[PDB]
RNA sequence: AAACUCCAGUUGACACAAAAUAGACUACGAAAGUGGCUUUAACAUAUCUGAACACACAAUAGCUAAGACCCAAACUGGGAUUAGAUACCCCACUAUGCUUAGCCCUAAACCUCAACAGUUAAAUCAACAAAACUGCUCGCCAGAACACUACGAGCCACAGCUUAAAACUCAAA
């Protein structure tokens, strides 16, 4: 998070803000503001770090960064409010909307898609091909079918050496 | 509108709930037996797999769990 | 943000009332608050009897403290006021002067059809 | 009638219950819901559509555990009524309604109006509801009853929920 002494986004570029009294600096800092003001500073930090034009807020990159800041705020909210179903819905919807943005950015501008992933620390994931419950019967059977495959592979390798050994003896 | 269709459904559901109430001990014995057969049918399906793959016994360390018991 | 503390103090003599205000403003400062003003609204009869700290009150000293503080200071200050025996009732609200009133052109008529329709 | 008679009235102290008036308002939220006060956090998406099952929710009732308990209150008990009264009427009291942590996943969950976009000119239009329609997409339906059922499968559900037939029968519904 930005330091609490950080000035608000509105008062950072006023001339003479560095020569005012310390009390005036406290009143124009993040310490004396609500959390939404800290999120505006975070968004601007990511914009300058990632996007080519930090002032283009309608680009697909800026929307991903803006929504990524909202997503992080919901996660912090839900860390303290674990039964807040309203904000849990907002988080899951926001993650889905960003994935749609990342999908559309990956298809149109891959170089920018890579910088967004590195800058925001997003590991893009491709969606599953099928949506179907993995119930107990399927989970148990799939595990058995993998064990059976693993055992068959071992037996097939012990039928390569014995055949190899016998062939050498003939010579 | 009239509620004559709801009334037909109402009586059907009342009589069903009452029927289940009267026979809840027989139905519990029947349900227990079905779950046993369901478990046996499941164990056979897994045994078919390793047997059709050439193995003679279950994979080393494999125990088929009871996936239908209340526990 | 900017807050307004509406403080009702136990009716006391001037020395004990000043000691309570100083002790209350220092608690705000200890929690990071920047105190802007202190207003005396006068001692008056309470609108109803208030029981606080095993005592019944019919009169109190009404004071206001305008101050800026971090959002985390409110929760801690409310707890401090609950333990001060000389405070009858203390409430911290967002300062009303921060909220800017939006301009109003007037009372637009509402169609009666919507009333019954709605 | 029963019940109470450490009862009732005034005064004072006094809650983990419930939130007159405002509200003749029609707001917030995806819906369910949300109407005492304060504060903090906070109400996704710069094209739409997109799931019985994926993901996350979902009134009331109900389950498991630990608490609170004013009042209300299934059940139960008592009083009365009645041909009978397992009711309606009166009294008492419990589960329950509350909190905490888990479940359960239903509703006449209904504006009984699917989402989005567009039109008010055509014929205005079976009827009633709520003026009549177009584009586009998903979901769903194909006589009644059997059937919010049977069997299968899934599920913390085990007297449950979801999905959901057939045979016999009728000329209606
Ligand atoms: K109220
Ligand atoms: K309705
Ligand atoms: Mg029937
Ligand atoms: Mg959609
Ligand atoms: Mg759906
Ligand atoms: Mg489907
Ligand atoms: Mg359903
Ligand atoms: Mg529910
Ligand atoms: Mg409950
Ligand atoms: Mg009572
Ligand atoms: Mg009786
Ligand atoms: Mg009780
Ligand atoms: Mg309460
Ligand atoms: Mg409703
Ligand atoms: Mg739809
Ligand atoms: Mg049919
Ligand atoms: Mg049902
Ligand atoms: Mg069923
Ligand atoms: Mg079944």
């Amino acid at each position: 998070d930005p330091p609490p002494s950080t000035l608000l986004k509105d008062y950072q570029n006023v001339p003479g803000i560095e020569k005012v009294d310390d009390v005036v600096k406290r009143l124009l800092s993040l310490e004396m503001a609500n959390k939404k003001e800290m999120l505006k500073i975070k968004q601007e930090q990511f914009m300058k770090k990632i996007v080519a034009n930090p002032e283009d807020t309608r680009s697909l990159e800026a929307r991903i960064i803006a929504l990524s800041v909202k997503i992080r705020s919901y996660e912090e909210h839900l860390e303290k409010h674990r039964k807040d179903k309203a904000h849990k819905r907002y988080l899951l919807m926001s993650i889905d909307q960003r994935k749609k943005m990342l999908k559309n950015l990956r298809n149109t501008n891959y170089d920018v898609f890579e910088k967004i992933c590195w800058g925001l620390g997003i590991e893009y994931t491709f969606p599953p091909l099928y949506y179907r419950r993995a119930h107990r019967r399927f989970v148990t059977k799939k595990a058995l079918c993998i064990r059976v495959f693993q055992e068959t592979q071992k037996l097939k390798k012990r039928r390569r050496a014995l055949k190899a050994a016998a062939a050498a003896q003939k010579q | 509108k009239n509620v004559l269709k709801i009334r037909r459904r109402k009586m059907n559901h009342h009589k069903y709930r009452k029927l289940v109430k009267k026979t809840r001990f027989l139905r519990r014995k029947v349900q227990e037996g079905r779950l046993r057969r369901k478990q046996i049918k499941f164990e056979k399906d897994l045994r078919r797999i390793w047997l059709k793959a050439g193995l003679k016994e279950a994979p080393e360390g494999w125990q088929t769990p009871k996936i239908y018991l209340r526990g | 943000p900017r807050y307004e503390l509406a403080l009702i103090l136990k009716a006391m003599q001037r020395p004990e009332t000043a000691a309570t205000l100083k002790r209350t403003i220092e608690a705000l400062m200890d929690r990071g608050a920047i105190v802007r003003d202190l207003e005396n609204l006068g001692e008056r009869a309470l609108p109803y009897r208030i029981s606080a700290h095993s005592q019944q009150h019919n009169r109190g000293g009404y004071f206001l403290v305008d101050f800026y503080a971090p959002t985390a200071a409110v929760e801690s200050m409310v707890e401090h006021l609950s333990r001060d025996i000389d405070v009858i009732r203390g409430n911290i609200v967002k300062h009303p002067l921060t909220q800017e009133l939006k301009e109003c052109e007037g009372i637009v008529p509402v169609p009666l059809a919507e009333k019954l329709y709605s």
